[PDB]
């Protein structure tokens, strides 16, 4: 099966380095602090702003992202924050405590997130994290999933649709070719990862539909959180 | 309209 080309290895170095530079902690498990309906919902929305900022930081370290006009950059980032933040929490599922880790510091339970306004989406993120255990995603695989979600040509209002689709096709080969090389001991690993991308895409849309729901004065919500929905 | 997100996008 085809393995990464010389230029695909450079793209993997680049996107991996971007991810590791903008991922909270990375110890995240040992700096972890466990937590003991607009009052859990403050103390969450409050902790989003740094997580949104870390995503912006990932995108800005990707030279392909920086070649786009900022109208398209805003659009891309508005469509992939919750996806990336959801993946970043789901890869930090602890099977034993049954927690996800936010900002590499706060362990939350399924209940805490549903109580903090995520609603059904928290069930989706936990379920994903549970299923991502057997996948054993490394930092390169996570970074490439992130770049694939960022370079979504389907996002509304974009100008450079075909340029974005080309960037996304570069990541999808590099990622598949890396997958072929990592030789994961799961059957049809590529097809199943592609289904996970879709799980994340569904998380980004459901969250962005519960927003339109809570309109609960908008100024109780952090400024960045409102610009991304 | 998206003014903080724009401020962070530009350095
Ligand atoms: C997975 O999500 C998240 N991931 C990470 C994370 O892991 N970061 C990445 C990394 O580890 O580096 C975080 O830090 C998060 C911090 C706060 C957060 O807060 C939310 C959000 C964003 C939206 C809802 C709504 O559903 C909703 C309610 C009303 C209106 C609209 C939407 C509810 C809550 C509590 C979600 C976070």
């Amino acid at each position: 099966k085809p393995e990464p080309t010389d230029e695909e290895w450079e793209l993997i170095k680049t996107v991996t380095e971007a991810h590791v530079a903008t991922n909270a902690q990375g110890h995240w498990k040992q700096k972890r602090k466990f937590l003991p309906d607009l009052e859990a919902f403050s103390h969450f929305t409050k902790i989003i702003t740094p997580a949104i900022t870390r995503v912006v930081d990932f995108a800005k370290k990707l030279p392909m992202f920086c070649e786009l006009p900022c109208e398209d950059q805003i659009i891309l980032l508005k469509g992939c924050c919750m996806e990336i933040m959801s993946l970043r929490a789901a890869v930090r599922y602890d099977p034993e405590s049954e927690t996800l880790t936010l900002n590499g510091e706060m362990a939350v339970t399924r209940g805490q997130l549903k109580n903090g306004g995520l609603g059904v989406v928290s069930d989706a993120i936990f379920d994903l994290g549970m299923s991502l255990s057997s996948f054993n995603l490394d930092d390169t695989e996570v970074a490439l999933l992130q770049a694939v979600l960022l370079m979504s040509s389907d996002r509304p209002g974009l100008a450079c649709v075909e340029r974005i689709e080309k960037y996304q096709d570069s990541f999808l080969l590099a990622f598949e070719h890396y997958i072929n090389y990592r030789k994961h001991h799961v059957t049809h690993f590529w097809p199943k990862l592609l289904m996970k991308v879709t799980d994340l895409r569904m998380i980004g849309a459901c969250h962005a539909s519960r927003f339109l729901h809570m309109k609960c004065p908008t100024e109780l919500f952090p400024p960045l959180f409102l610009e991304v929905f | 309209e998206n003014a903080l997100l724009r401020y962070l996008l530009d350095k």
